[PDB]
């Protein structure tokens, strides 16, 4: 209410029918209310509480700034828990596997154990020598590995030159993938929410 | 005008910092889970050579046990494979353009890259759903 | 951060199996010791992680044969561009736009669906 | 400008092509230009 306490009944000895009007014409009214300016030095005035105003929106931006700054530190020197702690896992998923697995020979033997092991067996099996044997490794790995050497001895001369290139104009093709990206993020999440909206569907 | 994006700047800055935070701590304590989890699969390490021990004062001979040494053998050997494949994989991607890695284009042909897989994926995981309609 | 989420949702589910395949593990050894019995477990897991590799292998081989298909090309691959870039893009922003369709294809589908059964 | 985010994306697709044991994801070998727009429109 307050607002409407101040504005009306006028001001500095400034009419009551402009006052009015600037009112009327008032382009944003909450964020907004008509204060009466006094010829030059209140112009004066105004830009001395602009500028009192721009230091100190400078600094809130600095302080937002900072702010930013800790969390991207935190968060990129972070990475460094997260994959640490992922190599971990693995390596206890393996010693909980080979502890789990000779759970299974010593309290089982016992020598009763087939059934459901031999099954087990047969996927082992096949899996194992598939691999091996033979065709695999031999032939595929290193023409892969024989061969990239070749082209990285060949790739290095053709380049030799050409002749810088292009790269400078790089700069922005950044800016416009920025944009791509937001978009497909949206898309991606809207459809995993369509299959949400899917389980439910398991109706 | 700016003061607005000031505003929505604070925002979400400290909602970002909620944020951290709370990520934060959750790294500690799946760290502890980490520290806990492993002091304990042993003392897991009495139980176990307590039967060793026990197994021995028996008759003799222990058996079919060299096949799970070959599984876990077999299921680590892979392992092994995919980081050579891994090794392999960087190796190619190093092998392609000189004078300036570290320019922009090589940025936006990784960005791109990271774009259009992410598309595929929407496209049939949506392709899925899409697929999936028909039994309703 | 938001990044960061995902990879802990990860190291969350990951740690959750394995405090536990730990768990079927200790304590059901522990058993042994007073005397009980655990154990086709892991006959399930173990059988379980074959299940889980056989795929794995798979996805080597397919990895594989990409690589050379690749490095095929790499071999024909040796030569200027500027508009490509931009070819690129007004091509993603029709790909965008299709697959969009395909999403609010679906989306609308579940919908529709959602809406028979009340 | 001062810009962040694409140094996040490029940095999140760079971190992407790097390893490493995570049984399962392995980095992936990225294309580009000629053979990407195909790729696109296949």
């Amino acid at each position: 209410a307050q607002i409407k306490q101040l504005l009306q009944n006028p001001p500095a000895g400034v009419d009551p029918i402009i006052w009015e009007q600037a009112k009327v014409d008032n382009p944003d009214s909450e964020k907004l209310i008509p204060v009466p300016m006094v010829g030059f030095k209140e112009l004066l005035r105004r830009l001395k509480v602009q500028d009192q105003m721009t230091k100190q929106h400078q600094t809130r931006l600095d302080i937002i700034s900072e702010d930013i700054s800790e969390l991207q530190k935190n968060q990129t020197t972070s990475v460094a828990k997260i994959a640490q702690y992922k190599r971990k896992l693995m390596d206890l998923s393996h010693r909980t596997l080979q502890v789990l697995i000779k759970q299974e020979i010593q309290r089982k033997s016992g020598y009763a154990i087939q059934a459901d092991e031999e099954q087990l067996r047969v996927q082992l099996d096949t899996i194992q020598g598939e691999l091996n044997a033979p065709t695999q490794f031999k032939g595929r790995l290193n023409e892969l590995m024989s061969q990239i050497r070749m082209q990285n001895h060949f790739g290095a001369v053709r380049s030799e030159e050409r002749y810088y290139i292009d790269a400078d104009l790089l700069r922005e093709i950044k800016q416009h993938l920025k944009q791509q990206q937001e978009g497909l993020s949206h898309l991606i999440s809207i459809i995993k929410d369509d299959l949400e909206d899917i389980k439910l569907v398991e109706h | 005008e700016n003061g607005e994006k000031i505003t929505s700047l604070h925002r979400e800055v400290e909602k970002v910092k909620l944020d951290q935070k709370r990520l934060d701590q959750e790294l500690d304590f799946i760290l502890s889970q980490q520290k806990e989890l492993e002091d304990l699969l042993s003392p897991l390490e009495e139980l176990v050579k307590e039967q060793s021990g026990t197994i021995y004062l028996q008759h003799a001979d222990e058996e079919r046990e060299k096949t799970y040494k070959l599984a876990e053998n077999i299921d680590a050997q892979l392992k092994r494979m995919a980081q050579d494949l891994k090794d392999i994989i960087e190796h190619l991607n190093t092998s392609g353009a000189p004078a300036d890695t570290s320019d922009p284009l090589q940025q936006i042909c990784k960005i791109l890259n990271a774009h259009m897989d992410s598309l595929q994926w929407i496209d049939q995981n949506s392709a899925l759903l899409q697929r999936k309609v028909e039994e309703v | 951060i938001q990044r960061n989420t995902l990879n802990i949702d990860k190291l969350k589910i990951e740690t959750a199996q394995e405090l536990k395949n730990a768990e079927i593990a200790l304590r059901t050894q522990k058993t042994p010791p007073g005397l009980q019995h655990e154990y086709a477990a892991p006959a399930d897991y173990f059988r379980i992680l074959v299940q889980q590799f056989e795929v794995q292998l798979q996805q080597y081989r397919q990895q594989i044969e990409e690589l050379e298909n690749h490095l095929a090309t790499q071999a024909n691959n040796s030569h200027i561009t500027p508009q490509d870039l931009s070819m690129a893009m007004q091509k993603i922003y029709q790909t965008f736009v299709a697959l969009a369709a395909q999403l609010q294809s679906i989306h609308e589908n579940v919908k529709v669906l959602k809406e028979q059964y009340l | 400008m001062d810009t962040e985010g694409f140094g996040e994306l490029l940095q999140q697709a760079e971190q992407l092509a790097a390893e490493t044991e995570g049984i399962s994801e392995l980095p992936h070998v990225e294309r580009n230009l000629q053979e990407i727009q195909q790729a696109g429109e296949r």
